[PDB]
């Protein structure tokens, strides 16, 4: 049996949306040549297919982001005064001294994430803006911030309640399975695990550089490919040169178109490829937004049982973050501290009637038996209102034999002797 | 209609096109005292 | 297109299997608000769910305390929150405005009451103690005729 | 109302990962020959990418 907790705070990062992108049908392929458009133009309708493909891939991207942080249509704010009964969040609210409506821990993953080469694509090949801007999702991140300390989960289901925050912590232990009263005779030295370890979380994000490795391989994957799609046009592909102006200005008009030909074929494989491998990075990201958006849903707005989906340890609360192309969660967990050893027994039978426990388990140290919970040690006097009673004694198995004291005998005999005293004075007149 | 940036375009009031800067909802406050529930 | 497809297939038999034929406990899963049942129907290449939920209507402030020390002895809520109209107290439950009288049938005692912050006082209407008085009213009565010749 | 109870044994299968490869540009493409990797490394990077 655990003898003592401690509260941990675990973070976690998912990608939400990747870099929206856009090609041209013509400059990629026959740059600034009149005759390389004039012969490509019998080649059919591809390029319409590849921008109705990138169209769908960038609305798609500006749908997830939308989805994912977007579960309130109220934005509420944190009441002036900061305090929480001894609670400290100063590191999560937003900072009302930068001109950006940011806290601590966003301002550090903005800055350990980073994002010429841009003026060198010159070769019809831009990059579109997303359509909500950073501070619209930093204000969604501080309206639930603000609804999630100041009136519990009710906010996820209907009108907001308020409630008292050691009211709340009170309900969530009571959820775990430890009654609510362990809270109320600890609670100066719970905060005390909560304030320091939150702490504890803005060094680590900035201590190894492989933790934000998720959120980076995202924007160097699409900056690699850009790159090698840039420079695959040097290639000959089989003709006389790369340059095209070159083959029209040394050559007839009776075999270029054969040269072209085999340029202008290349060019457009590599495009296509190009194009299939955004489409399965775009269904990896869809997949992995999905996820997210589940994780905001469950973990945030309640509580839930689901082991190891929220946190390692018995799940408390959680708070959200946003980062570039991203988003991070903070998980409060609950996790048992040193144990200690005891001896126990299934049922106990006093009046050749066994008893169960009504909620916890048997123990004993060593001389006496008492009854506890399950996940902290608070030793009671077996009573009738602690255990009930259920057929004879003779067919559970391992049963112990030790005396209940039923407070029907305080409620009861606390009057049945002063009677009976009563009626020995009475006796004497 | 979403221009991008924050910026989206609709066909209002005598007729015409305008652009605006989106709204993400309307303002709400809770009141939170340390002895009051709802 | 036929992978997208059957994600979004198997995201509705997960669906089919867990609000139908029981009742979710996840929040927002089955629909907005408390979960109570869902209902489903078919359309040409997918399905139609009809989530029946259940949503808090207009709401009362009161003032509220952690605990109740009357004997000494701080005193905790079984089931419920306490809260108070302005005179004197009652405990009911959370999703339901019902007072009830505070009593032993309804809070449990742990230690003393100058732990806990914010406590305060109240008598505790005990009640075994009064179904036990039914009788030991009718035993001082009868005493009292006892005594009297 | 029940007055009994059975308890049954399911199984299930899950796949969990797929046989790793490789491949091999030059020899696939151009076997023993050297003129054709030699006019092969004019077709830019695909292998690379594969
Ligand atoms: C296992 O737990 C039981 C329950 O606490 C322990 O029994 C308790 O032992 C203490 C230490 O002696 C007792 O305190 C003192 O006992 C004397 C006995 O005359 C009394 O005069 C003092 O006023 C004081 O109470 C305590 O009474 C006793 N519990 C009961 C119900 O009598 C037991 O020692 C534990 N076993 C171990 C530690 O190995
Ligand atoms: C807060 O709630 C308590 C509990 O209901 C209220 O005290 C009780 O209020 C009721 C309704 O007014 C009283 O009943 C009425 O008493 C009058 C007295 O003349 C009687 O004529 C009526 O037939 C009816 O029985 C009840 O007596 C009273 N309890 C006590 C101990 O006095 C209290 O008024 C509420 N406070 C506020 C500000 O609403
Ligand atoms: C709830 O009831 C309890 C007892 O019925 C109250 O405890 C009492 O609190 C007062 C001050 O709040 C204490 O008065 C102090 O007495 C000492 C002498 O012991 C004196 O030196 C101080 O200057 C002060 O006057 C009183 O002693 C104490 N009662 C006992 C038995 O110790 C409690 O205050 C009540 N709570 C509320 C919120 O009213
Ligand atoms: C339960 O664990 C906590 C955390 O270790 C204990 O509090 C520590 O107590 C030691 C003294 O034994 C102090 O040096 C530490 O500073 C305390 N930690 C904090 C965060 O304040 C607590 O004493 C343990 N409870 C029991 C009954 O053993
Ligand atoms: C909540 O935590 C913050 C961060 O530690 C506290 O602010 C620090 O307070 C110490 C106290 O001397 C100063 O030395 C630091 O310079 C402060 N840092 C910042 C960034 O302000 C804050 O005081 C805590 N809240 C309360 C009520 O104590
Ligand atoms: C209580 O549980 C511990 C946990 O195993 C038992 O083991 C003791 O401590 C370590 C850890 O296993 C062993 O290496 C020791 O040899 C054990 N102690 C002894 C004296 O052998 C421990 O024995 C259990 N004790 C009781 C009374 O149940
Ligand atoms: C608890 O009580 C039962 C019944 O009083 C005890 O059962 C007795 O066991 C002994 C041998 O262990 C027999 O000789 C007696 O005949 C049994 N009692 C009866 C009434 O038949 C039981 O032993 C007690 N528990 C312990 C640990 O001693
Ligand atoms: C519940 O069902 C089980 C299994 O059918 C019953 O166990 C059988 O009971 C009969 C009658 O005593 C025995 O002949 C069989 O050998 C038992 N089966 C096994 C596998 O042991 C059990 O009796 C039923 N319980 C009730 C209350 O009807
Ligand atoms: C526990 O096991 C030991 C040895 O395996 C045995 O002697 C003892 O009787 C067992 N206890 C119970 C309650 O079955
Ligand atoms: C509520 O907070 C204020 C300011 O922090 C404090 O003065 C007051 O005592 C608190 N209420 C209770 C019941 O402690």
């Amino acid at each position: 049996i655990p003898t003592n907790f401690t509260i941990s705070v675990t973070t976690e990062i998912l990608p939400v949306s990747m870099t929206k992108t856009s090609v041209d049908c013509t400059m990629y392929i026959c740059g600034d040549s009149t005759e390389c458009s004039n012969l490509l133009l019998q080649y059919g309708s591809f390029c319409t297919q590849l921008n109705r493909a990138l169209t769908g891939i960038a609305v798609e991207q500006d749908k997830n982001t939308q989805e994912v942080f977007a579960q309130v249509k109220q934005i509420y704010k944190t009441p002036p005064i900061k305090y929480f009964g001894g609670f400290n969040f100063s590191q999560i609210l937003p900072d009302p001294s930068k001109p950006s409506k940011r806290s601590f821990i966003e301002d550090l993953l903005f800055n350990k994430v980073t994002l010429l080469i841009c003026a060198q694509k010159f070769k019809g090949l831009t990059v579109l803006p997303p359509l909500l801007t950073d501070e619209m999702i930093a204000q969604y991140t501080s309206a639930l911030l603000a609804g999630t300390i100041t009136s519990g989960w009710t906010f996820g289901a209907g009108a907001a309640l308020q409630i008292p925050f050691a009211m709340q912590m009170a309900y969530r232990f009571n959820g775990i399975g430890v009654t609510q009263n362990v809270l109320y005779e600890n609670q100066k030295l719970i905060a005390n695990q909560f304030n320091s370890a939150i702490g504890k979380i803005q060094d680590s994000l900035s201590s190894t550089a492989s933790a934000l490795g998720k959120l980076q391989d995202v924007v160097n994957h699409n900056a690699q490919a850009l790159n090698t799609l840039v420079k695959q046009l040097s290639s000959k592909f089989g003709a006389i040169s790369s340059v095209l102006n070159d083959i029209f200005s040394r050559l007839d008009k009776v075999e270029a178109e054969v040269q072209i030909d085999r340029l202008i074929t290349g060019r457009l494989q590599s495009l296509q490829t190009y194009v299939t491998q955004q489409l399965i990075r775009a269904a990896e990201i869809r997949a992995s937004a999905n996820l997210a958006a589940t994780k905001m849903s469950e973990c945030v707005l309640g509580q839930s049982k689901r082991v190891d989906f929220c946190g390692k340890g018995y799940h408390l609360m959680s708070f959200p973050q946003s980062a570039p192309h991203g988003v991070v969660f903070l998980h409060v967990t609950y996790v048992p501290a040193q144990e200690k050893n005891f001896t126990t027994a299934p049922a106990i039978c006093h009046d050749g009637k066994a008893h169960f426990p009504r909620e916890g388990v048997f123990v004993s140290n060593g001389t006496h038996w008492f009854v506890t919970q399950r996940n902290f040690y608070e030793p009671q006097i077996i009573t009738t209102d602690n255990t009930f009673v259920s057929g004879n004694c003779d067919v559970v198995i391992g049963i112990v034999n030790n005396t209940v004291y039923d407070p029907l005998q305080p409620e009861l005999d606390s009057f049945k002797e002063e009677l009976d005293k009563y009626f020995k004075n009475h006796t004497s007149p | 209609i979403p221009i991008g940036a924050g910026i989206c375009a609709s066909y209002q009031t005598s007729q015409s096109i305008i652009a605006y800067t989106m709204s993400l909802g309307a303002e709400n406050s809770v009141a939170y005292s340390n002895n009051s529930i709802a």
